[PDB]
């Protein structure tokens, strides 16, 4: 788990 | 007998724009001049006495 | 009361209060908001008028930030703090105008002389075109010869033109000559005067209107 | 307030607070903010606005980067300090421009000032429009300020409209300005003079191409 | 609930 | 060698034309004026040596 | 429930 990002992509 | 009374008609207004310089698709320069319009037209203006 | 008038850039912060017990509105002159944004658990209820306003209610106490985004493009925020009393309502002036994309279409598909003469015509006679919307006038769109001073009173903008109208007061009360020429700067595009004047007694409370190019500068 | 303008190269990092309490904003004019990435967990919520733009909330307590990318290839990088107090926003510029619009000439003239322009045109270099056949020239076009005596040279008739030339002799020895609305005469369209004018000195043959109707009297 | 925002996208 | 000399452009020639007043269909009365525009474009020369 | 507001719509 750590060391992991977030990431969203927008339409 | 009926009465009297005179026609009258109002005056035209106008209104007169200045345009400035300008340059238009075909690349030709328009110095600065002006266009009228009319913005009320003359009418009868109805009797403020008949009498 | 009139509604207040913010008049922000696309980005704006404006502290504004807002009431806690009653319905409070933000109506844009020319635009129609599609969504308010606040806090989870900040704004109580939401609702959109068919004008194109937004009226909302707010439970909660703490001062807050809320975004507003209009359909054409518009974002701005506001900071709200709940106090007690009346609704309140207010008006916001976009103070850069909006790209309006359909406007454009109607701008281009008929001559020069001709657009000047319909924007000139519609001010004057006090209809707007469909296309056009309300913006914050410039505080300074025009030269001032003479000593003068004016002040700004509606504006109006579409996509590639912008129409505002200024009342003139003459200062000197000494008799000045008038020539729409002599309040020409980069970006005016052309003058009216609605009088058709010539002259401008020592006192003079009269107006002129601008066209002016949007984006110049 | 005004959203704080921030300008950087590709790539680039610039530290700007947010808030933890409040939403907070970063748009890029003229781009869509396709993607952001921040590490893990720090940031609450991500929607995009109306016209571009991210809309992002955190409940950090540590700086952060975020990542945001732009659907024109740009990305670039801030550095966050999560803070107590309202929601900021931030425009985001590119340093460098990356290519240069050329600019649109949209306005288009009135039909009868193009009609007389383009015939003017093919005058002065003498290919003839189709429908134009020449003719006699009159002596009634040309009024004379004084010291000119005009003959005429060519002529040209079509449908529409006529034109035709003719040269004036040099004036006698004052300088004698020319006005190119001294020159007219009831049923002329256009007129205009060949070189720059300027005052035809104590002589001088100019030509003159003189534009009237055709057919009607 | 936290960190999220109300985001009402009216039609 | 005459030629091969750093290459100019000339000028291109304009003209003006007058336009009379003239009264529109919707009786919008024009009174403009005169229009410059360009009427023979440059081209490439070489300059004569000094 | 506090906070909502009661609105109608006139046909």
């Amino acid at each position: 788990r750590p060391g992991m990002m977030d990431s969203q992509e927008f339409s | 007998n009926p009465g009297t009374v005179h026609p009258q008609r109002s005056r035209d207004q106008i209104a007169t724009v200045w345009i400035a310089p300008w340059v238009d698709s075909d690349n030709a320069f328009h110095q600065p001049g002006r266009v009228s319009f009319v913005v009320s037209p003359a009418d009868w203006v109805l009797p403020a006495r008949v009498n | 009361q009139s509604p207040a008038t913010i008049s922000l850039p696309q980005g704006g912060q404006f502290r504004l209060s807002i009431s806690n017990t009653d319905p409070n509105m933000i109506f844009i002159p020319g635009d129609k908001v599609t969504a308010i944004t606040a806090p989870g658990g900040m704004l109580a209820d939401k609702r959109l008028t068919r004008a194109g306003g937004v009226l909302f209610t707010s439970v909660a106490t703490r001062t807050f930030t809320i975004f507003v985004e209009t359909a054409r493009g518009q974002t701005f925020s506001v900071v709200a703090t709940p106090v007690k009393g009346e609704g309140r309502v207010y008006r916001l002036m976009s103070a850069e105008p909006p790209s309006r994309p359909e406007t454009r279409k109607w701008e281009t598909a008929q001559a020069y002389e001709k657009l000047l003469i319909s924007l000139n015509r519609a001010v004057l006679t006090g209809d707007i075109p469909d296309g056009y919307g309300e913006v914050k006038p410039l505080s300074d769109g025009i030269r001032l010869p003479g000593g003068f001073s004016v002040t700004p009173l509606k504006a109006w903008a579409g996509d590639q033109l912008r129409a505002d109208r200024y009342e003139l007061r003459n200062a000197n009360t000494w008799g000045v000559a008038l020539r729409e020429q002599d309040f020409w700067k980069p970006g005016v595009r052309a003058v009216m005067f609605d009088n058709n004047a010539q002259t401008l007694m020592g006192g003079g409370r009269m107006t002129v209107t601008v066209i002016r190019g949007n984006g110049e500068g």
